[PDB]
């Protein structure tokens, strides 16, 4: 059976422009603005650490998710595992229902800007149109998502294994069907029992990987709080 | 660049 | 003095890869250098 | 801004009292924790307000690759297989033994004859090799 | 030991002829794609010389001149220039399994 | 600079034990197997046996496991069999050989003793 | 506000990073961490912001 | 500060001298008082060396 957690890692970056939130170009309010111009300073430079650590965690991350080694991954994997995880040669199938399923607001960067301007549809909503009023600027993700992706296949194919002692330095390079019976022999289960039901075992174990389909729905806690994630970043900018 |  | 800056891609420090043999043997990597 | 504060530095202490008394006091197979280098020993000294670390580490260097076995067998006796303890048995490409297999340590490549302090008895498998004629651990 | 065989028994060729040796094993010598291929030479009043190894064709005391070649039962040794000094009994070893048997071997003769 | 000394042929009569040598030279002796070959034959030879020059590891053709044995002393850098129950059909050319590893996992005879004989 | 859960995500990273370390990079005996059915193999994929 | 700088820096000598032992089952109950070298040998069977 299975279990999920989303652990959240990071706080999406913004700055802010104590100038044109403030005030928008009134030359009145810029001078009596000047006697305070002191407290934008204080709050740009409080707003540029708080993204300085955000891009340590990331980094900080990633030391740990690299191996020194990995074997290659091609379709068919895992044997007669099912293995949907693989990518779609790619993210992946189950980060992209992931994806569809969260409610969030159309993507930044590009095109950007021009969809504040009038060159697109008079139905968009998106709060980044507004971040050229109110002055909000939001920074782009350090990670970039294709690099991310190199690192996920990267951790699946650290997979096969663990086993045979620490693991450490060694890459043992062997069937994922077979690191799987090393860890049921790990936990008391008879090597005898686990080569008779070799087959049977596959097939529970796909019964639950096939569960994952329906796992995404309001009922599972961690989709909720991926949601919920989503939902505090919005609810600040608003 | 470079260092000096 | 000196130049402009030069813009880069940022570097994806590529895993050794290990094929995946298919039989009752296999392929294992092992360092044959250390350092503290 | 002080309460706060004094908070997180409690919280952190408790991170460092944890870590002296498990990378600090003894080697820990955890990973993770400690340098990036599986473990060996660690030192702490005094610093302003808090603690600093030294974590002393092993990293492999210039990996090769090379053909392994599940396991060995008797192929007159499939009722008693062997499989190594803490390595793996390679094929021999050192002129030194005259063995088939040999014995390497897991954290550095080093090939030795295949002895009983370097393995355990294992049920037998279907992956194992099966050898038919030398090998001395045991012999019979 | 898988049985080696090999043929022509001798072979006579012009100076600076192409020449090669069949040779045959009773069973597949490939394990892990290793071969375990060795191939000899030998003159009277004194000892064999080793040429080759099923993935060397250089080195291992040789010129690029001798090449190995074949797979699974079916082996071979081809040569370009042959010349006077070339002229030896060859032989076929299989590193494989004890007891590391090899080939009686064939003798090269220039006509 | 590799070398090796084989020792000199003898005429040995039968039901004699006979004893052979093979001096290394001109590289570290306990870093390398010695092999023994028998030519009864220029179209006649087999393999004899294996003897590592460090651990003392052997094996033989099955053939021999009631015959010869095979020693080594580090401390003059040679290796030596010795024949047990010598017969009219075990003369024959005697080598000597050096392993080596020329292909990854390919046992290989690298350096020839000059040969010695027995009759 | 931002500096607030600015921390509390710099934590929260510190966990999972223990955990791919742990939970993922090998199989566990500690209960507690991984799914509550003893530990097998798990794995991990990308999600917005974690 | 709480304590004197001195006293803390004899906690941490007493850091260093409480290394070896470094193991052999808990060992919060003995002191193997063996040369540093050689603690460091047993942790270099630890990996697999
Ligand atoms: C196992 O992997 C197979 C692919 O090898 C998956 O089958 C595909 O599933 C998608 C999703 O519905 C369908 O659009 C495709 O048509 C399926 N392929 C075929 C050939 O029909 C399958 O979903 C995976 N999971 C399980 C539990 O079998
Ligand atoms: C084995 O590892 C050692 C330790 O890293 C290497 O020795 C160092 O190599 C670097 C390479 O630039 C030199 O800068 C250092 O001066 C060397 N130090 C010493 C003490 O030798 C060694 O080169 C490695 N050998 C192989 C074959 O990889
Ligand atoms: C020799 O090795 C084979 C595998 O190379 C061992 O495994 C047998 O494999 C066949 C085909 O997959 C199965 O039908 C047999 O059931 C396997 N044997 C057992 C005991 O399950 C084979 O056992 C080895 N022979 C020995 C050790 O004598
Ligand atoms: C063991 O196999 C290795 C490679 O798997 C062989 O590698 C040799 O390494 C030395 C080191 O400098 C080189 O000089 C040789 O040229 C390498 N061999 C080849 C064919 O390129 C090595 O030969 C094997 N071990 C022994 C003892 O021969
Ligand atoms: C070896 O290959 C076959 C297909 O040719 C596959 O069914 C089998 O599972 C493979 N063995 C492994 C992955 O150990």
């Amino acid at each position: 059976g299975v279990t999920q957690e989303y652990i959240q890692t990071t706080i999406q970056k913004v700055t802010v422009d104590c100038k044109q939130y403030v005030c928008n170009g009134f030359q009145k309010c810029e001078q009596l603005l000047r006697e305070y111009g002191q407290f934008c300073s204080k709050i740009n430079q409080a707003l540029h650490g708080a993204n300085l650590r955000q891009d340590d965690s990331v980094r900080n991350l990633f030391a740990s998710v690299k191996s020194s080694q990995s074997s290659p991954i091609i379709p068919g994997f895992g044997g007669d595992f099912n293995l949907t995880l693989l990518e779609p040669v790619a993210r992946s199938a189950i980060e992209d229902l992931l994806f569809d399923k969260v409610t969030i607001a159309d993507p930044g960067y590009m095109q950007g800007y021009d969809d504040c301007m009038q060159q697109g549809p008079a139905s968009a909503r998106d709060l980044i149109c507004a971040q050229y009023v109110a002055g909000y600027k939001v920074l782009p993700p350090l990670m970039d998502v294709n690099m991310e992706a190199a690192y996920t296949s990267s951790l699946l194919g650290s997979i096969a294994g663990v086993g045979w002692t620490a693991g450490l330095s060694s890459f043992a390079a062997i069937p994922f069907a077979q690191s799987i019976f090393y860890r049921l022999n790990g936990v008391g289960i008879t090597q005898q029992v686990l080569s008779e039901n070799q087959k049977l075992i596959a097939n529970k174990f796909n019964q639950a990987l096939g569960a994952m389909q329906t796992g995404f729905t309001t009922t599972n806690e961690a989709f909720h709080k991926v949601q919920d994630a989503v939902n505090n970043n919005a609810q600040a900018l608003s | 660049d470079t260092p000096s | 003095v000196p130049g402009e800056m030069r813009l880069a891609s940022i570097a994806f420090n590529h895993p050794i890869q290990v094929d995946q043999l298919n039989s009752s043997y296999f392929k294992l990597s092992i360092p044959t250098n250390f350092s503290f | 801004q002080q309460l706060v504060r004094s908070e997180s530095a409690a919280l952190s202490a408790q991170l460092a009292k944890d870590k002296v008394n498990e990378c600090v006091k003894a080697q820990s197979k955890r990973s993770g924790f400690c340098g990036q280098g599986t473990h060996i020993v660690s030192f702490v000294v005094n610093a302003p307000n808090g603690l600093y670390f030294m974590h002393v580490g092993y990293y492999p260097s210039n990996h090769i690759e090379v053909v392994s076995a599940y396991g060995l067998c008797d192929a007159a006796n499939p009722t008693n297989c062997i499989a190594p303890v803490n390595g793996y048995f390679i094929k021999t490409n050192n002129t030194r033994i005259v063995d088939e297999w040999s014995y390497t340590g897991s954290s550095f490549y080093a090939p030795e004859p295949i002895t009983s302090l370097n393995t355990k008895y294992v049920a037998p498998q279907v992956t194992y090799q099966n050898i038919s004629t030398n090998l001395p651990p045991p012999l019979l | 030991d898988i049985v080696l065989t090999q043929s022509p028994a001798s072979l006579a060729v012009s100076l600076g002829q192409r020449a090669t040796i069949s040779c045959r094993a009773s069973e597949s010598v490939d394990n892990y794609g290793i071969s375990f291929m060795n191939w000899f030479q030998q003159k009277p009043g004194q000892p064999p010389k080793l040429l080759i190894s099923a993935t060397s064709n250089q080195g291992s005391g040789v010129p690029a001149r001798f090449i190995g070649s074949g797979s699974g039962t079916d082996f071979s040794l081809n040569i370009h220039p042959v010349e006077e000094d070339d002229t030896a009994m060859y032989f076929c070893q299989q590193s494989k399994e004890v007891p590391r048997t090899f080939g009686g071997g064939t003798k090269l003769e220039i006509k | 600079q590799v070398q090796l000394q084989q020792s000199g042929p003898e005429l040995v009569r039968p039901g004699v034990s006979v004893k052979i040598s093979c001096k290394g030279s001109g590289y570290t002796f306990t870093d390398y197997a010695i092999h023994w070959v028998k030519q009864s034959h220029a179209k006649s030879l087999e393999w004899i046996g294996v003897f590592s020059t460090y651990y003392g590891n052997t094996n033989y053709n099955q053939k021999f496991k009631g015959r010869a044995t095979m020693t080594v002393d580090k401390s003059s850098s040679t290796a030596y069999m010795e024949l047990a129950r010598l017969t009219s059909e075990d003369s024959a050319i005697y080598y000597c050989a050096r392993k080596s590893y020329y292909v990854d996992y390919v046992d290989a005879m690298d350096y020839w003793g000059q040969g010695t004989s027995v009759t």
